Protein backbone atom coordinates (compact mmCIF):
# COMPACT_ATOMS: atom_id res chain seq x y z
CA UNK A 1 0.00 0.00 0.00
CA UNK A 2 2.66 2.74 0.95
CA UNK A 3 4.70 0.88 -1.83
CA UNK A 4 1.90 2.04 -4.54
CA UNK A 5 1.86 5.66 -2.89
CA UNK A 6 5.77 5.82 -3.20
CA UNK A 7 5.79 4.79 -6.74
CA UNK A 8 3.05 7.03 -8.33
CA UNK A 9 4.39 9.95 -6.79
CA UNK A 10 7.52 9.34 -8.49
CA UNK A 11 5.94 8.52 -11.08
CA UNK A 12 3.74 11.92 -11.35
CA UNK A 13 7.24 13.80 -11.07
CA UNK A 14 8.65 11.46 -14.03
CA UNK A 15 5.71 12.25 -16.46
CA UNK A 16 5.87 15.87 -15.38
CA UNK A 17 9.74 16.62 -16.09
CA UNK A 18 9.58 14.92 -19.45
CA UNK A 19 6.75 17.40 -20.54
CA UNK B 1 -10.61 10.35 19.04
CA UNK B 2 -10.53 13.14 16.72
CA UNK B 3 -11.15 12.58 13.02
CA UNK B 4 -7.54 14.85 13.03
CA UNK B 5 -6.11 11.81 15.09
CA UNK B 6 -7.92 8.72 13.02
CA UNK B 7 -6.47 10.36 9.99
CA UNK B 8 -3.10 10.85 11.10
CA UNK B 9 -3.28 7.25 12.77
CA UNK B 10 -4.72 5.31 9.64
CA UNK B 11 -3.02 7.01 6.61
CA UNK B 12 0.75 7.32 5.02
CA UNK B 13 1.53 11.17 5.73
CA UNK B 14 2.39 11.47 2.14
CA UNK B 15 -1.32 10.93 1.22
CA UNK B 16 -2.47 13.37 4.29
CA UNK B 17 -0.31 16.45 2.89
CA UNK B 18 -1.59 16.25 -0.43
CA UNK B 19 -4.97 16.11 1.05
CA UNK B 20 -4.37 19.21 3.08
CA UNK B 21 -3.01 20.73 -0.27
CA UNK B 22 -6.37 20.08 -2.11
CA UNK B 23 -8.33 21.89 0.61
CA UNK B 24 -5.64 24.31 0.04
CA UNK B 25 -6.15 24.58 -3.32
CA UNK B 26 -9.83 24.42 -3.01
CA UNK B 27 -9.56 27.25 0.36
CA UNK B 28 -10.96 24.71 2.83
CA UNK B 29 -9.60 24.04 5.99
CA UNK B 30 -8.40 20.55 7.37
CA UNK B 31 -9.31 21.70 11.17
CA UNK B 32 -12.85 22.78 10.20
CA UNK B 33 -13.94 20.28 7.85
CA UNK B 34 -12.17 17.60 8.86
CA UNK B 35 -14.26 15.15 7.26
CA UNK B 36 -13.27 16.25 3.81
CA UNK B 37 -9.67 15.86 4.39
CA UNK B 38 -10.52 12.40 4.95
CA UNK B 39 -12.66 12.03 1.69
CA UNK B 40 -9.98 13.22 0.08
CA UNK B 41 -7.11 10.81 1.44
CA UNK B 42 -9.31 7.53 0.43
CA UNK B 43 -9.92 9.22 -2.83
CA UNK B 44 -5.93 9.72 -3.58
CA UNK B 45 -4.99 6.29 -1.85
CA UNK B 46 -7.52 4.65 -4.34
CA UNK B 47 -6.05 6.47 -7.28
CA UNK B 48 -2.92 4.96 -6.58
CA UNK B 49 -3.75 1.83 -5.65
CA UNK B 50 -5.72 1.48 -9.17
CA UNK B 51 -2.35 2.72 -10.95
CA UNK B 52 -0.01 0.37 -9.13
CA UNK B 53 -1.54 -3.06 -10.55
CA UNK B 54 -1.28 -2.77 -14.09
CA UNK B 55 1.40 -2.34 -16.40
CA UNK B 56 1.96 -2.36 -20.54
CA UNK B 57 4.72 -3.52 -22.63
CA UNK B 58 5.95 -1.45 -25.85
CA UNK B 59 3.50 -4.13 -27.11
CA UNK B 60 0.19 -3.64 -25.54
CA UNK B 61 0.32 -6.61 -23.73
CA UNK B 62 -1.12 -6.12 -19.81
CA UNK B 63 0.87 -7.34 -17.08
CA UNK B 64 0.25 -6.87 -13.05
CA UNK B 65 2.97 -5.67 -11.19
CA UNK B 66 4.08 -9.19 -9.79
CA UNK B 67 4.50 -10.37 -13.61
CA UNK B 68 5.90 -7.70 -14.99
CA UNK B 69 8.85 -8.13 -12.31
CA UNK B 70 11.98 -7.53 -13.79
CA UNK B 71 11.21 -6.51 -17.11
CA UNK B 72 10.29 -2.86 -15.34
CA UNK B 73 12.42 -1.00 -17.11
CA UNK B 74 10.82 -1.76 -20.83
CA UNK B 75 7.21 -1.71 -18.77
CA UNK B 76 5.22 1.54 -18.55
CA UNK B 77 2.26 1.93 -15.99
CA UNK B 78 -1.08 1.27 -17.50
CA UNK B 79 -2.67 4.08 -15.87
CA UNK B 80 -1.28 7.47 -15.82
CA UNK B 81 -2.16 9.13 -12.53
CA UNK B 82 -3.21 12.66 -12.50
CA UNK B 83 -4.86 13.00 -8.86
CA UNK B 84 -2.41 13.78 -6.53
CA UNK B 85 -0.14 16.35 -8.51
CA UNK B 86 -0.76 19.99 -8.18
CA UNK B 87 -4.16 21.37 -9.98
CA UNK B 88 -2.74 23.12 -12.05
CA UNK B 89 -0.15 20.93 -13.24
CA UNK B 90 -3.05 18.55 -13.91
CA UNK B 91 -5.00 20.15 -16.24
CA UNK B 92 -1.74 20.20 -18.53
CA UNK B 93 -1.10 16.92 -18.21
CA UNK B 94 -4.46 15.96 -19.05
CA UNK B 95 -4.67 18.06 -22.38
CA UNK B 96 -0.68 16.82 -22.84
CA UNK B 97 -2.50 13.29 -22.99
CA UNK B 98 -5.34 14.13 -24.70
CA UNK B 99 -3.14 15.90 -27.72
CA UNK B 100 -1.16 12.85 -27.89
CA UNK B 101 -3.53 10.28 -28.44
CA UNK B 102 -5.58 12.19 -30.76
CA UNK B 103 -8.86 12.23 -28.02
CA UNK B 104 -11.13 15.80 -26.91
CA UNK B 105 -9.75 16.91 -23.56
CA UNK B 106 -11.99 16.31 -21.07
CA UNK B 107 -14.13 19.61 -19.91
CA UNK B 108 -13.50 18.25 -16.08
CA UNK B 109 -10.14 17.22 -14.66
CA UNK B 110 -9.93 13.50 -14.28
CA UNK B 111 -8.64 11.35 -12.04
CA UNK B 112 -6.44 8.70 -14.16
CA UNK B 113 -5.70 8.43 -17.60
CA UNK B 114 -6.42 4.66 -19.19
CA UNK B 115 -3.56 4.07 -21.50
CA UNK B 116 -4.80 1.13 -22.78
CA UNK B 117 -8.11 1.81 -23.77
CA UNK B 118 -7.43 5.71 -23.96
CA UNK B 119 -9.65 6.59 -21.37
CA UNK B 120 -9.92 9.11 -19.35
CA UNK B 121 -11.39 8.04 -15.81
CA UNK B 122 -13.00 9.50 -12.99
CA UNK B 123 -13.02 7.65 -9.35
CA UNK B 124 -15.40 7.90 -7.05
CA UNK B 125 -15.96 6.38 -3.28
CA UNK B 126 -19.23 6.62 -1.80
CA UNK B 127 -20.59 5.17 1.59
CA UNK B 128 -23.88 4.90 0.04
CA UNK B 129 -24.24 2.55 -3.06
CA UNK B 130 -22.48 2.81 -5.86
CA UNK B 131 -24.68 2.64 -9.01
CA UNK B 132 -26.57 5.61 -6.94
CA UNK B 133 -23.57 8.03 -7.61
CA UNK B 134 -22.92 6.31 -11.31
CA UNK B 135 -25.87 7.68 -12.61
CA UNK B 136 -25.22 11.45 -10.48
CA UNK B 137 -21.68 11.33 -11.87
CA UNK B 138 -23.03 10.66 -15.42
CA UNK B 139 -25.12 13.44 -15.76
CA UNK B 140 -22.04 15.68 -15.38
CA UNK B 141 -19.46 13.77 -16.98
CA UNK B 142 -21.92 11.91 -19.83
CA UNK B 143 -19.24 9.72 -21.81
CA UNK B 144 -16.15 11.86 -21.27
CA UNK B 145 -14.60 9.55 -18.95
CA UNK B 146 -15.00 5.84 -17.45
CA UNK B 147 -16.60 6.14 -14.13
CA UNK B 148 -14.80 3.85 -11.10
CA UNK B 149 -17.04 4.06 -8.39
CA UNK B 150 -16.63 1.64 -5.21
CA UNK B 151 -18.34 1.87 -1.87
CA UNK B 152 -17.34 1.62 1.92
CA UNK B 153 -20.26 -1.63 1.56
CA UNK B 154 -18.48 -3.74 -1.13
CA UNK B 155 -20.67 -2.41 -3.61
CA UNK B 156 -18.96 -1.28 -6.86
CA UNK B 157 -19.81 0.16 -10.19
CA UNK B 158 -17.24 -0.34 -12.91
CA UNK B 159 -17.50 -0.80 -16.39
CA UNK B 160 -17.62 -4.52 -18.05
CA UNK B 161 -14.48 -3.26 -20.21
CA UNK B 162 -12.35 -1.68 -17.65
CA UNK B 163 -9.05 -2.73 -17.36
CA UNK B 164 -9.18 -3.24 -13.38
CA UNK B 165 -9.48 -7.10 -12.50
CA UNK B 166 -10.78 -9.07 -9.49
CA UNK B 167 -7.57 -8.91 -7.99
CA UNK B 168 -7.35 -4.67 -8.12
CA UNK B 169 -11.19 -4.32 -7.57
CA UNK B 170 -10.33 -6.81 -4.37
CA UNK B 171 -7.69 -5.06 -3.10
CA UNK B 172 -9.58 -1.53 -3.01
CA UNK B 173 -13.06 -2.75 -1.51
CA UNK B 174 -10.89 -4.06 1.24
CA UNK B 175 -9.39 -1.21 1.78
CA UNK B 176 -12.46 0.75 2.02
CA UNK B 177 -13.80 -2.20 3.81
CA UNK B 178 -11.01 -1.94 6.59
CA UNK B 179 -11.73 2.11 7.03
CA UNK B 180 -15.29 1.45 7.54
CA UNK B 181 -14.67 -1.21 10.45
CA UNK B 182 -11.63 1.16 11.95
CA UNK B 183 -14.13 4.50 11.61
CA UNK B 184 -16.99 2.32 13.19
CA UNK B 185 -14.61 1.11 16.02
CA UNK B 186 -13.95 5.16 17.16
CA UNK B 187 -17.66 5.90 16.20
CA UNK B 188 -16.79 7.95 13.58
CA UNK B 189 -18.77 5.95 11.13
CA UNK B 190 -22.27 7.45 11.76
CA UNK B 191 -21.06 10.85 11.57
CA UNK B 192 -19.51 10.45 8.39
CA UNK B 193 -20.52 12.42 4.88
CA UNK B 194 -19.10 11.14 2.17
CA UNK B 195 -18.69 12.15 -1.63
CA UNK B 196 -22.28 11.60 -2.54
MG1 LIG C 1 -10.59 13.97 -8.79
MG1 LIG D 1 -12.56 11.05 -8.78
Amino acid sequence: LSNDISQGIKRQRMTVESM
Amino acid sequence: MAMDTFITRNFQTTIIQKAKNTMAEFSEDPELQPAMLFNICVHLEVCYVISDMNFLDEEGKSYTALEGQGKEQNLRPQYEVIEGMPRTIAWMVQRSLAQEHGIETPKYLADLFDYKTKRFIEVGITKGLADDYFWKKKEKLGNSMELMIFSYNQDYSLSNESSLDEEGKGRVLSRLTELQAELSLKNLWQVLIGEE
